[PDB]
């Protein structure tokens, strides 16, 4: 989620009802492109989002009525940023080793 | 909510009705910026009264294209069917001549009193067969009179507006000071009003525009779908139209009684015969007859207000990580306290204000923001001068924590530096000579 | 009170409800309605 438009979120459904009505959604400006489908059967939901998020928790349900999730995520990826890069303690006994064997 | 701005101390009108809970009545209007959608602002408001202090909220979920209903129309299921009444001469006293007015709304031939399923249906003189092998006892033509039915056997009808533009909305939720919650469907392009509560809201900048077809909705009744129509519409109805019955009465939808329920002459089409008539319709149907397709700063006004009028802690604890993203990073927050109260801004975050409001027990709250260092200063929230402190450091887009590889990689970036300007000038002075 | 306050038709707009009626305003500030300066 962020930038990118697809996630992967396992939805399911106890459900028998003819059509089901109009679903909501998820936090940090998600519009899906599918909140309805088939629901008579039972049919999982492989959703896709744009949150990139850590909790991982939001109301979503034609009559689920915010039900809470949870997730938990790392911190790697591919960095495209803009400020400096680190300010650390390299001046004390790291910044000798700068200069090296080339 | 990073946004707010808080109420104006200048605008008071204020009775002390009870000593303890000071009685308050403000009005005028706000000014306030928009989000980017997916989140909850909020509003804060002062006393010239020192203690007390409330707090509004609003809420947003969506962006969409959505417009207003001009009007709204009805159409059912219109089929044809008629009846003739066989008229030999000299029996009734036929008009040898047919007279140019008729009592169509009577048809004193035929029960000049009663109830039919018809809106209106036109009656017309015919020249029947005339002799004995006719049965009339005479060569006069014969004196047939016939009405038209316009009825639905079985009713889907559907209600029609349209908009013939679109102008982008949102989803705007109302969170009452005394506690009331609220919501409609906010209209955030064309200064659309709500009268709810005290207060009234309206629309947020118009940062977006677009063309797009002049077009409607349509949906059964039964919810089969929604669907697009082109659906050329007026309060009368040209021919060829998306609507051609036009109706106002969900009442009358099924059966048509009231006039309400308009048409226009001979849609139903009729085929003489030589004892009776036989009716076929030139109406069309609700669906393919032209269709084209199926299925794909908000600020607020304020009126005469009802607002009315401690021992606290530092009740910090951990913080979460997240900075330059649009959404932020939440703390939490666990208060125990003496009232039903709230709190107040800061100094040293310089990121936005607190909006928190909290009872009378150990509780804990959550609120999102984003820095590069931790400062948090001066947190006036129950009259007292209580200030925290918290040390952390914050998420960024940073470098990579696990690997380190850029480490390795930045630390072999460096090649060839001096080689270049040691070689090269070999050749500098003597190319230039 | 006095007539020589004029204004026009259905400033005020009006959605229709099946017990009551809900007004809210097509009416416009005094302020940035068209402004395009406060003071030099």
């Amino acid at each position: 989620g962020g930038v990118r438009l697809i996630t992967l979120t396992s939805e399911l459904k106890s459900a028998t009802v003819c059509a089901s009505h109009f679903c909501s959604s998820a936090t940090s400006g998600k519009k899906s492109t599918e909140i309805h489908f088939h629901s008579g059967s039972l049919v999982g939901k492989a959703a896709i989002h744009v949150k990139g998020a850590l909790v991982d928790g939001t109301e979503f349900t034609f009559e689920g009525s915010c039900m809470f999730p949870d997730g938990c995520n790392a911190v790697d990826c591919t960095f495209c940023r803009e400020f400096l890069k680190n300010p650390q303690c390299y001046p004390a006994k790291k910044w000798l080793f700068i200069i090296i064997v080339i | 909510c990073d946004e707010m701005v808080h109420a104006d101390s200048k605008l008071v009108s204020c009775r002390q009705g009870s000593g303890n809970m000071k009685e308050c009545v403000t009005t005028g209007r706000a000014l306030l910026p928009a989000v980017n959608p997916g989140q909850e602002a909020c509003l804060h408001f002062t006393a010239p009264g020192s203690p007390d202090s409330k707090c509004l909220k609003i809420k947003v979920k969506r962006i969409n294209l959505k417009c207003k209903k001009s009007s709204s129309y009805f159409v059912p299921d219109a089929r044809s069917r008629c009846t003739s009444v066989r008229r030999c001469r000299w029996a009734g006293d036929c008009q040898s001549g047919c007279p140019p007015h008729f009592t169509s709304n009577s048809f004193s031939d035929d029960w000049a009193g009663k109830m039919d399923r018809a809106g209106l249906g036109f009656s017309g003189c015919s020249d029947g067969c005339g002799g004995a092998a006719c049965g009339c006892f005479n060569a006069a033509p014969s004196c047939i009179f016939w009405r038209k039915w316009v009825e639905n056997p079985h009713g889907i009808i559907w209600k029609v507006s349209p908009c013939a533009a679109w102008v982008p909305s949102a989803v705007i939720e109302l969170t009452m000071p005394s506690g009331e919650v609220r919501t409609f469907h906010p209209m955030s392009g064309i200064p659309t009003q709500v009268f709810k509560g005290v207060s009234v809201t309206y629309l947020g900048s118009d940062m977006e525009v677009s063309g797009l077809t002049d077009l409607c909705e349509i949906e059964e009744l039964k919810s089969k779908k929604l669907a697009l129509a082109p659906c050329n519409q007026a309060g009368m109805g040209v021919v060829g139209k998306v609507g051609e019955i036009q109706c106002s009465s969900e009442e009358s939808a099924r059966t048509i009684k009231k006039d309400g329920c308009i048409w226009n002459a001979d849609l139903v089409g009729i085929e003489l015969r030589v004892d009776d008539a036989v009716c076929y319709s030139k109406i069309t149907s609700v669906e393919a007859v032209a269709n084209y397709s199926a299925i794909p700063d908000i600020t607020a006004i304020r009126g005469s207000f009802s607002v009315n009028y401690a021992t606290c802690t530092g009740e910090v604890t951990n913080v979460s990580g997240c900075y330059s993203c649009m959404t932020g990073a939440k703390v939490s927050i666990k208060l125990h306290s003496s009232k039903n109260s709230t709190a107040h801004v800061r100094c040293k975050g310089d990121e936005t204000a607190f909006s928190v409001l909290e009872g009378v027990h150990s509780y804990t709250v959550s609120l999102s923001f984003d820095h590069a260092v931790v400062d948090e200063q001066c947190q006036l929230n129950c009259g007292g001068h209580e200030s925290q402190v918290t040390l952390k450091g914050n998420l960024i887009f940073l470098d990579v924590p696990k690997f380190v590889d850029g480490s390795y990689m930045q630390t072999y970036h460096s090649t060839v530096p001096t080689g270049a300007n040691i070689p090269s000038p070999t050749d500098w002075l003597n190319a230039l000579f």
